[PDB]
C-alpha cells in the first residue's frame, strides 16, 4: 500500500537507457557480472543497477513501484524544483523522493544523522 | 545523512 503523488500521474516516461549509468553494463551484468534488473528515469530514461544506487532490496522494491527521478533528475516532491540547495535535497531511504530540508513538514534545518524517511512516507 | 550530493559521491558519478 505505497502512495502515489498526483503530479508524479499521467506523465510522459521517457524510453529506459538499458545499461548502468554507475557501471556501465547491462541488466544481465552488474559489477559482479550477475543479473540485476535496472532502475529507469521516467524523465532522461537514465538507468542503474540497484546495487549500483545503493539501493537495499526494500527500496528497489517500493522504487520500481513509482515514477523515479535518477539522481540527476531528482526534484523536490514539495515545490517541484531543484533549486539554489539541489545539492542538499534530502532522499527518502523509503521511496527515494526528493525534498528541501524547508520544504519538509515540518521544516528542517540541520541535516538529519541517521536513515531519514520522508512526510509521505513516515507512519 | 544522504543527500543528492551524497548520492553523486556514493555512486561514483553518472556517466
Ligand atoms: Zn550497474
Ligand atoms: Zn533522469
Ligand atoms: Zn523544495
Ligand atoms: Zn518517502
Amino acid at each position: 500500500h505505497m502512495l502515489e503523488l498526483p503530479h508524479e500521474k499521467d506523465k510522459p516516461v521517457a524510453e529506459p537507457i538499458p545499461i548502468c549509468s554507475f557501471c556501465l553494463g547491462t541488466k544481465e551484468q552488474n559489477r559482479e557480472k550477475k543479473p540485476e534488473e535496472l532502475i529507469s528515469c521516467a524523465d532522461c530514461g537514465n538507468s542503474g543497477h540497484p546495487s549500483c544506487l545503493k539501493f537495499s532490496p526494500e527500496l528497489t522494491v517500493r522504487v520500481k513501484a513509482l515514477r523515479w527521478q535518477c539522481i540527476e533528475c531528482k526534484t523536490c516532491s514539495s515545490c517541484r524544483d531543484q533549486g539554489k540547495n539541489a545539492d542538499n535535497m534530502l532522499f527518502c531511504d523509503s521511496c527515494d523522493r526528493g525534498f528541501h530540508m524547508e520544504c519538509c513538514d515540518p521544516p528542517l534545518t540541520r541535516m538529519p544523522k541517521g536513515m531519514w524517511i520522508c512526510q509521505i512516507c513516515r507512519p | 545523512a544522504r543527500t543528492k550530493q551524497t548520492a553523486r559521491k556514493s555512486t561514483g558519478g553518472k556517466a
